[PDB]
């Protein structure tokens, strides 16, 4: 192998099924993580309305 | 005693349908009088969820 | 899914005129042809029967054939007889003679090819063509020997689609005319290779079901041909209104028919109940069962009691529990197992049908194959061997043309179709 | 996330209705002309996400497909209020029936309009981020069902892959009967879909008869309240997927925890508070009580009696207000009973899930409401003595080629009969020797 | 013809009667080299 | 006959519906 | 900046009315070349300057020339709406047709009227500061669409020389026929297209007629909608000429990427968002989603299939709200696909190029409102199909020499039949060639 680490390098070329965290070039993954910051802002929204009160003074 | 006869579709399932709502209707029969609806969705453009506030 | 009609002869005429204002009936058309129906439901499936000219109108896609001109000048003269297409009646020149040979082959091969170009034409411009329905007698003449030429040439133009035909039989005992049995046997001989499927019908039985069930004073010829556009339309209910389980021609044949000669069939029709007594019936599945099976009912003069059921359908009209129809049907072969031939384990087709012929609450129409008509083809053998033998009226047919050899082989075609019924009828499981 | 639902042939069309009612009144899609005028949850939620996307403008559509050889049905949706909300596209009809016949489904008619459904498949599966897997539902008595479900199963099984397919199947009852020729359409079916499935409901129409005489006080059932009763069974299972809940459960843990081996794929199921108005206000309903109602015969959606086999494994769906400490004592309390019995090899022999959402009520409906629900699908050896009777039904037809020439007119060879009755058989004696105790002697 | 009113059936790229020429739905793809490994270790001052 | 296939001619067909339908209002 | 139109014949002239009613309503010159009096938006902008020159008092006059031997088209266009746009000079109309003759319109008629079509171009040619092309508008059929095209684009490419010359080019259908000559035409024109012109487009009534039924749903097409679909390919592809953009894209461009060798000219072309607005609202229409479709066969205006062969290049114009991201995720999936294949030798094969003008909305028109549509140009080997049956017809008609007494009597040697066909085996021999594997690197 040309590469100075060989298990990154045979790692690399291993075929992949998880399409979850932003790791792929296919339009699957980008979906999922637009859903993924989607709700994660929309969670922080929804406990900000329910506890803090005081954010935007 | 028979005049009116339904299928049993449209009696178990659709009792309220009128005659109006169906695709065969006469040719003169006004449209503009009648509502627009040509899909199914959980709100009637209602403001509650569709405005985003800023 | 559209049925093309032909009528032929006297009596095909007659019941196709009475059908034809039946089925008018049943779907709003006006005797102009306009359409004034009151529901969607009936307009949509007109197509099946009907095809439409230009603005509003209807026309009936049937083509009228005959002989004489007569019958058809009192077709036309009869209230709807207008609604009909004027390139569609199609007649000679001189009468059939009561004569099979003749109307077969001297003047049917002259008027074959106009009426095979108009049902061609009719044909072609479907965009599915489902079968044919003809109505003719047996017994007669032009009906015979015509309708069986066009149904062997219709027969080699469409060999895929489907063949039904309506035939009236001739009574062991009211016979109209002498040479019956010849007229019979040959008709027979031709059908039973060329349909796949026939119905047959005695006016002996018809009479039987005027005079004890309906009490009629006075019948006449317009109510049995009522009774028989009652069930024509009955059978083909399923094919144009909604229902829960839905049923075809094609569907009925294949579970019909275990073997390809076994297709002819009994009929009828249960709500029958004659005017004025307070009794009302057919208020509830057990009772339209329990009538379906009155031998008062059937439209054969042979009784299921003496042969065996090989395979029987019914088809409901109305708005109804399927469990009543299912736990009658099963309950009925229970208890009356012997008659139902034991190595199929259920010989009952059940359909229902949301829309019911107009002025009844409910109907059912009952198609039953029994093997108890092999008495009748016995019986015309009989006559023809008897008149056979004795040469007794050939010299009409053989100047037509006719070898003798044709009759031997006819003759021994049904005995061998009588044959066939009889192991059918005695076979066991061994 | 997502699921896709594929509706064959008149059953599964017209229990597609009854689902769908269900699932829009569940969710709250309604016509978008008419105003809901009345109080509402209004809670924006991702649930509809398993059965709708959206097109943005907010117009939902649902993820299905309808298929029949008729016209009749599909033109009969396709002109009622229902019209706005399935894409054209998804409404496909073809010309003429499969008459009955297995034949003329798989060889003659299904072979021609197959390209479009698995067109329309993929294009559904393209607009999917977590497809987990495929509901079917059909019966394998009926000609177009049996062939055209078939080679559709067996061309989504190339194509896709691993993906789960779980079916819900309408089968021919064991002495009510509709057509003679039931038993030839239904081994020929079982053939294919003994190699081409991954979990098969079982349901007889008897049951549900008389589980609807018994229980609701119906004297002449039709079936749209069989079709609500399977769309209820439906919602129970999918509700895991789409509410919160206590002890979640995914299809994929149906598949891994009741299928033993790959052959042994065939499962009963059953519902529990099946009830009348009059009778609920009568009565509590406990979870023990509902527990102890899922194990008799007489809640049963098929006709078998489980007394004479042996189960291999439940799994048990409860929802609405239930605790876990209760399903706990209730689960101990069936583990006490000497008239349920597991095989000795299956000692841990049941799966609890515990969901919030309490069954909806349908407005027309015959359900009383209540507060909790338990479901339960199982497998056991009991199923063995229904194929046991189709095949003698079988063998009394075929011994003199009753019927045959309708199946050898349109394309079959006569051989084909008996490999799929003897595929049937060996089935068979598999469920007599996975029954049989490993007893070793000493 | 299948889908009737057409001149011809259009061909289809989705799927095929073949089973060594049709199109899988899950493609069995690559990740990236970088989001893999562990990457340099660096220690603060105590 | 030109030694063909027989002096039949074959009538053209008139309509051919499609498989999968529009849902918009439809008229008399 | 600038392009000339040359329309020449019957389709040329039809579809150039099509054509100009969208680039006009497009910018908002009214019919009669003066734009609106009343509308105040300041940013009198130069966008219109590709097609349009000004006078000095306002009016707009197009850069087009209509020619034609008959007069009728000419004599419509002349009392029709549009009869104050062009300038009379423009509308060229001779005495009598060259009846299906290719040789009535190269040898003996077109020979009299060619001189006044070269004065008039260059009178345009002299009003101009940056000429990029000629776009040709014929059909290959007829014959002063033949005989006539083949005339001019001989003399345009000797006077003018390396300006390049793009073509739209109706090529007779595979089984859709209109006159019993066609071969011979197309033979003929195409022997002088392959020497004389930069791409060729391929167009099939047949295929727009497929895709008008199936997409679309209309059941009686004619040749205005055909032309407007030609129309909206033609605005679609020269849009990146007049408006902003992310990746602009010149004339010169389309052709130093698409052609590898000088005779593999021959090109696809396809469009995405054809729908009706019924389905359009039922459905979003993201990128991935046109993307897919415009490799789907159903989408093509010409009818051939790509599996039988192998893409060499592609080119993907997007218009409207559009973001390179989802364009590279998009290329990078189609990419993916097993069922569609490149040449080895071309390993990158796709170019791309983002537009911000939206399609323009025809008020009698039949296409949906769409924010976003795409526009393919793609070069494969499938093409050589659509040759070979045409030189099939051609020699089952050539055997007998069937009509060439025409052609011989109006001036042409038979020798040419014989050299023209074997060019286009050729031809053919070179798709085959160019599409060959080569295994020299394993
Ligand atoms: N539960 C339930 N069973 C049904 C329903 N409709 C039909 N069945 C049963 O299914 C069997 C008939 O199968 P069908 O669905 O009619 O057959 P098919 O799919 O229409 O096949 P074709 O007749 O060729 O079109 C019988 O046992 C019926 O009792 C239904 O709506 N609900
Ligand atoms: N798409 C499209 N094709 C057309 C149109 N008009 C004619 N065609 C096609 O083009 C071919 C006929 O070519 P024409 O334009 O009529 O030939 P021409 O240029 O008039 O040549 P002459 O007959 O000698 O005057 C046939 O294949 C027609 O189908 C049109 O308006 N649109
Ligand atoms: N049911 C019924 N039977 C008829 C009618 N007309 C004639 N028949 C019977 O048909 C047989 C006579 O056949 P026919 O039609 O005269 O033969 P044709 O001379 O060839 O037309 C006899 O049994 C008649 O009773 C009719 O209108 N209805
Ligand atoms: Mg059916
Ligand atoms: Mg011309």
């Amino acid at each position: 192998c040309p590469s100075v680490t060989p298990q990154l390098y045979e790692k690399s070329h291993k075929p992949s099924v998880t399409v979850g965290m932003g790791m792929k070039g296919s339009a699957a993954s980008t979906a999922c993580w637009r859903d993924q910051v989607d709700k994660e802002e929309q969670l922080h929204a929804i406990w900000a309305k329910r506890y803090d009160r005081r954010s935007n003074a | 005693v028979l005049n009116c006869r339904p299928t049993t579709y449209r009696r178990d399932y659709i009792p309220t349908a009128q005659p109006n709502e169906y695709r065969t209707l006469s040719h003169k029969t006004n449209l503009q009088d009648m509502p627009p609806s040509f899909a199914y969705s959980t709100y009637a453009l209602d403001d509650p969820r569709r405005i985003i506030k800023y | 899914r559209e049925i093309v009609c032909v009528q032929a002869g006297q009596c095909g005429n007659q019941i196709g005129s009475k059908f034809w204002e039946v089925i008018s009936d049943e779907h709003g058309v006006d005797p102009t042809g306009t359409y004034q129906g009151d529901s969607d439901l009936q307009l949509e499936r007109i197509n099946v029967y009907f095809d439409e000219a230009t603005g509003g109108r209807y026309v009936p896609r049937s083509v009228l054939i005959d002989l004489e001109p007569g019958t058809m000048d009192s077709v036309r003269a009869g209230p709807y007889g207008q609604i009909f297409r004027p390139d569609n009646f199609i007649f000679g020149q001189s009468g059939a003679g009561n004569n099979w040979a003749k109307g077969h082959y001297t003047e049917g091969a002259e008027l074959i090819d106009s009426v095979l170009d108009v049902c061609c034409k009719e044909a072609e411009s479907c965009d599915c063509l489902q079968g044919f329905q003809i109505c003719h007698s047996l017994g007669g003449g032009t009906g015979s020997g015509m309708g069986t030429l066009l149904i062997s040439k219709l027969r080699e133009q469409y060999p895929d689609r489907i063949m039904m035909t309506f035939s009236i039989i001739p009574s062991p005992k009211v016979s109209d005319t002498v040479v019956e049995p010849y007229n019979t046997t040959l008709s027979v001989h031709q059908l039973v290779e060329n349909s796949d499927e026939s119905m047959c019908i005695d006016n002996e039985a018809l009479y039987d079901i005027c005079f004890r069930t309906l009490k009629l004073t006075t019948p006449t010829f317009g109510d049995l041909n009522h009774l028989v556009s009652a069930v024509v339309s009955g059978v083909t209910c399923c094919l144009r209104f909604p229902g829960q389980l839905n049923s075809d021609l094609r569907k009925l044949a294949v579970n019909l028919v275990p073997f390809p000669r076994l297709h002819f069939f009994m009929m009828g029709f249960a709500p029958l109940t004659s005017r004025g007594s307070q009794q009302y019936r057919g208020l509830s599945v057990p009772e339209l069962t329990q009538q379906m099976f009155d031998a008062k009912n059937m439209m054969q003069a042979a009784d299921p009691r003496h042969g065996r059921y090989l395979t029987a359908s019914a088809l409901f009209r109305g708005r109804m529990s399927t469990k009543e129809v299912d736990e009658q049907m099963l309950n009925v072969q229970n208890k009356n197992s012997s008659y139902f031939i034991e190595w199929i384990p259920n010989n009952i087709k059940s359909s229902v049908c949301d829309i019911p012929p107009k002025g009844l609450k409910m109907a059912v129409t009952f198609i039953g194959n029994n093997t108890c008509i092999q008495e009748m083809f016995r019986r015309v053998g009989e006559q023809f061997t008897l008149m056979f033998r004795r040469k007794a009226f050939l010299h009409w047919y053989t100047g037509e043309g006719m070898d003798e050899m044709e009759f031997t082989e006819a003759e021994s075609n049904m005995n061998d179709l009588v044959s066939e019924y009889q192991q059918y009828q005695d076979a066991t499981i061994e | 996330r997502e699921a896709i639902c594929i509706h064959i042939g008149q059953a599964g069309c017209q229990v597609g209705n009854a689902c769908w009612e269900l699932f829009c009144l569940e969710h709250g899609i309604q016509p978008d002309g008419a105003m809901p005028s009345d109080k509402t949850i209004g809670v924006e939620d991702d649930a509809f996400n398993t059965f709708f996307s959206e097109t943005g403008a907010g117009k939902h559509v649902p993820r299905a497909v309808f298929l029949d050889l008729e016209p009749t049905v599909v033109d009969e949706v396709r002109t009622g209020t229902y019209r706005q909300l399935f894409h054209p596209e998804q409404l496909i009809s073809g010309k003429e029936d499969a008459a009955n016949n297995y034949a003329r489904g798989h060889y003659t008619i299904g072979k021609e309009i197959v390209d479009l459904c698995l067109d329309r498949i993929r294009k559904l599966a393209d607009n999917c981020t977590g497809l987990q897997g495929f509901l079917v539902y059909h019966a394998v008595g009926g000609g177009t069902g049996s062939g055209l479900g078939a080679l559709l199963l067996e061309r989504l099984s190339v194509d896709y892959g691993k993906k789960s397919k779980l079916g819900y199947t309408v089968y021919p009852s064991p002495q009510v009967s509709t057509a003679v020729v039931e038993p030839y359409n239904s081994v020929l079916s079982t053939h294919s879909l003994l190699e081409h499935t991954d979990v098969a409901a079982m349901l007889d129409n008897e049951a549900i008869y008389d589980l609807t005489r018994r229980n609701l006080d119906i004297e002449r059932p039709t079936y749209t309240n069989l079709n609500r009763l399977i769309g209820q069974v439906v919602s129970s299972l999918t509700a895991s997927l789409r509410f919160d809940g206590a002890l979640n459960v995914d299809l994929t843990e149906f598949q891994t925890n009741l299928v033993p081996y790959p052959r042994i794929h065939f499962v009963l199921t059953s519902y529990a508070p099946v009830i009348s108005a009059e009778k609920a206000y009568h009565e509590q309903l406990s979870v023990s009580e509902i527990s102890n109602a899922v194990f008799e015969p007489a809640s049963m959606m098929t006709k078998c009696d489980p007394r004479h086999g042996k189960y291999m494994a439940c799994c048990l769906m409860y929802r609405g207000d239930v605790v876990p400490k209760d399903v706990n004592a209730a689960v101990a309390t069936i583990k006490t009973k000497r008239t349920i019995q597991f095989v000795d090899w299956s000692p841990t022999g049941f799966k609890c899930g515990i969901n919030y959402q309490p069954p909806t009520v349908v407005p027309g409906g015959d359900l009383a409401k209540v507060q909790r629900a338990v479901c339960m699908i199982a497998n056991s050896t009991a199923i063995a003595e229904v194929f046991a009777r189709i095949d003698h039904k079988f063998d009394l037809m075929y011994s003199k080629r009753a019927f045959v020439h309708w199946y050898v007119g349109e394309g079959m060879e006569e051989g084909e009969f008996s490999e799929a009755r003897e595929d049937l058989a060996a089935l068979e004696k598999d469920y007599e020797e996975v029954g049989a105790e490993s007893a070793d002697m000493d | 013809s299948a889908f009737g009113g057409l001149f011809s059936d259009p061909p289809l790229v989705s799927t095929d009667i073949d089973p060594k020429k049709t199109d899988p739905y899950d493609k069995m793809d690559t990740i990236p080299s970088r989001y893999l490994g562990k990457g340099m270790s660096i220690g603060r001052c105590p | 006959p030109p030694k063909g296939a027989t002096g039949v001619w074959k009538p053209n067909t008139f309509e051919c519906t499609s498989v999968v339908q529009s849902c918009l209002r439809r008229f008399y």
